């Protein structure tokens, strides 16, 4: 019973290492989602001007 | 568990470090579990070689390390038994504020590095009654 | 029917914890340094259309 | 014994309520019958006079 | 095509035929179309008005006899053409307002007798909490599974069976009697599905997402869960599969079926979601 | 992948996270919208020059339009190729640091658990093991035996002499 | 230990209602002082009354 | 009658219903032109409840959560569900009685009668034939009272304590005075 | 009253005869082994 409990609780926490490489992806992504945000903001301004 | 670490000599444990993995069966269902040989070799730094038992095939760890291991096991077990246990062993997280702040900062810095470029504003042409018409 | 950017649609940062203050302040300061400047580069145009 | 006594009392009350509901539904039935007759007859008459 | 009340009776009479004329361009030109006649009884009211002011004689409830030829003309223009006539289509979804739920009337009866299905809507179900308040017993579709994807067939057959059993048993169950587990499971699954089929207004969903949600509901990932929680179990699950499992949705959208690979992937995704999240049961 | 970082949030760190999340949602709701149709507006002045009779203010308005669209496309192609951000990326790196340390100590915990399981599965059967060898290995229950059987002579030979039944019986 | 006698058929008036009322009164009176209560029953009506 | 870009007409029309028949052509046609509805009933007026509004036949277009809040929307829909569940037991209560019902159904019936009696208000213009003074009632107080009555924070009170009281403080004061 | 009684009757009959069919399915193959395909 002790072995089983420890085993299952470690299975429960096996996922706890992906937090880092999820984070790591934050800095890599947001420095691209912003360059693909400024473009959309420009086009937003264009669209509003044209519609006006 | 006991403080009986098998000697890794081939006369006792044939083929200990021949491969980079160890395997074990766990519990009554005998679930399989694979462990890195380096994680296992961590034990043989705490192992004490003066003490040898059971036909001189098992050494003993130092009590500090053995009891640290026992306490980690007990903590995992009691967390399994309790209901208010943390969903992760990644203690108090306190770095979500900085993430929010830098996200808002990059967003604003882009929003206001845009309108430096999108407002050159050379000149304008306003139609004015009497003059432009 | 002209469409000019309303600068005040930009919003500054809300501080959360002390450790961010050294970033947040540099943001908000620079933001003001861009908001007023931009304001000027607007109204000068608005004047130099009307001489 | 108490259960059976209460059962008899409940059957009495249920039969009484059913009689009341039957009276009400009889009134409604006669009303709806007269309404159907009048509606059909007015339809027939208006179709006979619309020639 | 707005033929409102201020608009004269002939305009209310001609608006649906104008709509069918506008849709026949799509039907004939190889394209597809759908047309919704809203308040189709006002058309019959206007035709009654016109015929009575033109001194034509009425029938019963003052309508003429040409109501059948009035709606058949209109609804027989909906059709699915062959590969030689382009392959277009014109679907029709007329709407009718009954009074006191009386579907034994003349106009509902006429329009029911000339359609390939029915979608009944009730106030009891509308106020009990079921929105849309569709009574799946009276509502039918003669076409049926031919107009239905295999991936949705697989789930909807089981769903219809379970809901039939629940509708059968729940009325007797609600008297507080004590039932076995094979019947308690029927009640639980029926309550789960009934709480799954509720939806917000102007909040439609894709087919793959419907498939995933009804899979979660049919394979038993909602029986122990509380009913009132399902309304968020849905939403969160949707966000999860729109965030991290776009490939499953694209695969279901393309292949239009559930292979064993997609089956296993969806089961794994649901297991991960239930692990990552916690509910009242 | 960082969008799957939800369940590691705590209610003390909830609202902040939600703010961040909604921020990103806002951004994406912008971007997809302003890249789905592409460019269907593209107004054509050939129609309006004909359909309008004034043709005196329309010209200046069109001039404004073509003067602004030039600078828009200019800024676009200019950004389509520092220090102002490193002052926050340092905060990010500190968070990365502490996150890695948390992952490190949690991995240490799980490694110790795996080591405990390996030790347990590699142990001999305890009824096969010699009693005195077990007691030489164990330093804690040594102290338990000395307390009750070396410092006293009348304590019962039970596994747990300190238990409530024994205490209350005494 | 509270043994509540009841029936299995309905339409019995409100005798099982009064029985379950007295049982609830007794349980709520004796559980304040700390007496651990157990419940035995006869009939499905008391079960349906006191399940929740 | 329609709001436009120039001004606005709010309109309040009283529509007779001959022979208590809502299927008549006149009200049937008039129903299609309205933005909000309030159908009064004689069965509820015979119980002494005034205004005798049937909250199930009554409806509106300004009840969606995009106009009123989600707490308001949920309270309204829960009240409607409760009253429909109470209506669904009228036949079996008339024939057999409340004793046949289970305990959940009895709780539902109790809360439905309580919220029926709580949805009754003495107006000021009725003082000439009612005597009791008028009670203006704000919306958040009504919503709090409905939430509490649905939760179960007023099951201890009687049924005749909700009759013509406005808010809940009046209901509790009347229950206190009736305890004597 | 009509749908009420009908659905109550249907549910009661369904439960009763579900139980009876369960019992008969339990006790079938013993008393009628010539039909059991396990023995064929």
């Amino acid at each position: 019973m002790g072995e089983e409990s420890v085993y299952k609780q470690m299975k429960k926490y096996a996922t706890d290492t992906k937090c880092l490489d999820y984070l790591s992806t934050f800095r890599t992504e947001v420095e691209d989602q912003i360059a693909n945000y400024k473009v959309a903001l420009v086009s937003q301004m264009r669209r509003q001007l044209t519609e006006r | 568990m006991l403080n009986f670490i098998p000697k890794r000599c081939p006369s006792v444990s044939l083929l200990f470090g021949k491969r980079p993995v160890q395997r074990i069966e766990v519990g009554q269902a005998r679930h399989q579990l694979e462990i890195p040989v380096e994680t296992i070799e961590k034990i043989y730094e705490g192992v004490d070689s003066r003490l040898e038992y059971h036909n001189k095939d098992y050494n003993a760890m130092k009590w500090k390390d053995f009891m640290k291991l026992k306490l980690d096991a007990y903590h995992l077990l009691e967390a399994s038994q309790s209901e208010t246990a943390a969903k992760s062993a990644l203690s108090d997280l306190n770095w979500f504020s900085d993430l929010a702040d830098i996200y808002s900062g990059q967003q604003t810095m882009a929003e206001m590095d845009v309108a430096l470029k999108a407002q050159g504003e050379q000149k304008l042409s306003y139609p004015i009654q009497g003059k432009n018409i | 029917g002209f469409e000019t950017i309303h600068e005040n649609s930009i919003k500054p940062v809300a501080p959360l914890s002390e450790n961010s203050k050294g970033f947040v302040e540099f943001v908000n300061t620079q933001l003001e340094i861009t908001k007023a400047k931009l304001r000027n580069a607007r109204l000068t145009a608005f004047a130099h259309a009307f001489v | 014994a108490s259960e059976q006594s209460a059962r008899m009392s409940a059957m009495d009350n249920a039969s009484t309520n059913a009689g009341e509901m039957i009276s009400s539904l009889t009134l409604r039935y006669n009303r709806a019958r007269q309404a159907k007759i009048t509606t059909e007859l007015v339809e027939i008459i208006s179709g006979a006079n619309a020639l | 095509v707005a033929a409102t009340a201020s608009e004269a009776a002939p305009l209310q009479f001609l608006a649906p035929y104008s709509g069918c004329a506008m849709g026949e361009w799509f039907r004939d030109s190889g394209r597809h179309c759908v047309i919704i006649y809203d308040d189709l009884s006002k058309q019959a009211t206007a035709y009654r008005q016109m015929s009575l002011l033109l001194r034509r004689p009425p029938g019963r409830e003052a309508y003429p006899g040409d109501v059948f030829y009035l709606h058949s003309r209109l609804l027989e223009r909906a059709a699915k053409m062959g590969d030689k006539s382009g392959g277009g289509s014109l679907t029709a979804l007329p709407v009718i307002e009954t009074q006191a739920g009386d579907v034994s009337a003349y106009i509902p009866t006429n329009v029911i007798s000339i359609t390939d299905g029915q979608i009944f809507l009730e106030t009891e179900l509308f106020y009990k909490g079921i929105r849309p308040a569709i009574n799946v017993g009276l509502s039918v579709s003669r076409v049926g599974s031919a107009a239905q994807v295999k991936a949705m067939k697989q789930v909807a057959g089981t769903m219809k069976l379970e809901l039939a059993q629940y509708r059968e048993v729940a009325a007797f169950a609600q008297f507080g009697s004590d039932l076995d587990a094979s019947t308690r499971q029927l009640l639980t699954r029926g309550t789960a599905l009934t709480e799954l089929l509720k939806q917000r207004q102007y909040s439609p969903m894709k087919n793959s997402v419907q498939v995933c949600v009804l899979y979660c509901g049919v394979k038993g990932y909602l029986d122990p869960l509380d009913p009132k929680e399902i309304s968020r179990f849905e939403s969160l699950f949707i966000d999860y599969i729109n965030a991290n499992h776009q490939d499953i949705l694209k695969t279901i959208e393309t292949e239009k079926e559930l292979s064993e690979k997609t089956e296993a992937k969806l089961r794994a995704a649901v297991d991960e979601f239930v692990a990552m999240n916690e509910f009242k049961k | 992948s960082w969008m799957s970082l939800a369940p590691f949030v705590a209610p003390n760190n909830a609202a902040a996270w939600r703010k961040l999340r909604d921020g990103a949602q806002e951004v994406q709701t912008v971007i997809e919208r302003q890249s789905t149709p592409g460019k269907p507006q593209q107004i054509d002045w050939a129609k309006w020059e004909s359909q309008i009779a004034h043709k005196d203010i329309l010209n200046c308005l069109k001039t404004f339009y073509t003067n602004q669209v030039q600078i828009l496309d200019r800024a676009l192609g200019a950004l389509e190729t520092c220090e102002g951000a490193e002052k926050g990326w340092a905060l990010f790196d500190a968070a990365l640091s502490a996150c890695a340390k948390s992952v490190e100590k949690s991995e240490e915990l799980l490694s110790n658990g795996a080591r405990a399981l390996w030790v347990s599965c590699s142990n001999p059967p305890v009824w096969k093991v010699n009693t005195n060898e077990w007691l030489d290995s164990d330093q804690y229950w040594q102290a338990f035996v000395e307390k009750h059987h070396f410092y006293s002579q009348y304590q019962p030979g039970v596994v747990d002499p300190e238990a409530p039944q024994e205490v209350e019986a005494f | 230990a509270v043994l509540a006698l009841s029936s299995d058929k309905g339409l019995c008036g409100g005798v099982n209602s009064f029985v379950a009322k007295q049982a609830r009164i007794v349980i709520k009176e004796n559980e304040m002082a700390g007496n651990a209560v157990q419940v035995y029953g006869v009939g499905d009506k008391i079960r349906s009354a006191l399940q929740r | 009658i329609t709001t436009t870009k120039k001004g606005s007409i709010t309109s309040v029309q009283a529509v007779y219903v001959p022979a208590d028949d809502l299927t008549d052509p006149a009200p049937a046609t008039t129903f299609a032109h309205l933005d909000a509805t309030t159908v009064l009933s004689r069965q509820i007026a015979e119980l002494g409840i005034y205004p005798a509004v049937d909250p199930l036949d009554s409806t509106s277009r300004m009840l969606a959560p995009e106009i009123v809040g989600q707490e308001h929307y949920d309270t309204a829909r829960a009240t409607q569900k409760l009253l429909q569940d109470y209506k669904s037991l009228q036949d079996i209560i008339a024939i057999l009685g409340m004793d046949e019902l289970s305990e959940e159904d009895k709780l539902v019936v109790s809360r439905a009668r309580k919220i029926q009696r709580f949805l009754s208000q003495p107006f000021t213009v009725a003082e000439v034939f009612t005597g009791k003074p008028g009670r203006f009632v704000e919306l958040p107080e009504t919503i709090k009272s409905a939430q509490t009555i649905l939760r179960g924070e007023c099951d201890d009170l009687p049924e005749m304590a909700f009759y013509m009281c406005g808010g809940l403080e009046e209901v509790r004061s009347k229950a206190v005075k009736m305890a004597q | 009253s009509v749908k009420f009684m009908d659905q109550k009757r249907s549910g009661e009959e369904t439960v009763y005869f579900k139980k009876e069919d369960e019992a008969l399915l339990r006790n079938l193959l013993a008393n009628h082994p010539e039909y059991d395909p396990k023995y064929s």
